[PDB]
């Protein structure tokens, strides 16, 4: 999973 | 240790997948400096707007690491500081690694 900025 | 973690041949199959679903973003793999005296990160992968300046990416990791706004944040990549005013993209566009992913460090003062 990816942080989503 | 990112690249120590995933195999170079997972690495380039999903930066590929990124690439393709979310144009618009860039997928940043982020890491401590070596021999920095400031916070570790929780997470490393973030999918960045492709108009995020570097100044604002600090931003971003400051909220993470909980580092007081006293303490100065810089972001490297290749071991270079890149301008603050820089897009993603460009940074991105020039300096992106054979496996796809644009890898940033950061350290402290």
């Amino acid at each position: 999973d990816w942080e989503i900025v | 240790s990112f690249k120590k973690e995933h195999p170079l041949e997972k690495r380039q199959a999903e930066a590929s997948r990124i690439r393709n679903k979310y144009p618009d973003r860039i997928p940043v793999i982020v890491e401590r400096a070596e021999k920095s005296d400031i916070p570790d990160i929780d997470k490393k992968k973030y999918l960045v707007p492709a108009d995020l300046t570097v100044g604002q990416f600090v931003f971003v990791i400051r909220k993470r690491i909980k580092l007081s706004a006293e303490k100065a944040i810089f972001i490297f990549v290749r071991n270079v500081l890149p301008p603050t005013a820089a897009m993603m993209s460009a940074i991105y566009d020039e300096h992106k690694d054979d496996d796809g992913f644009l890898y940033l460090t950061y350290s402290g003062e």
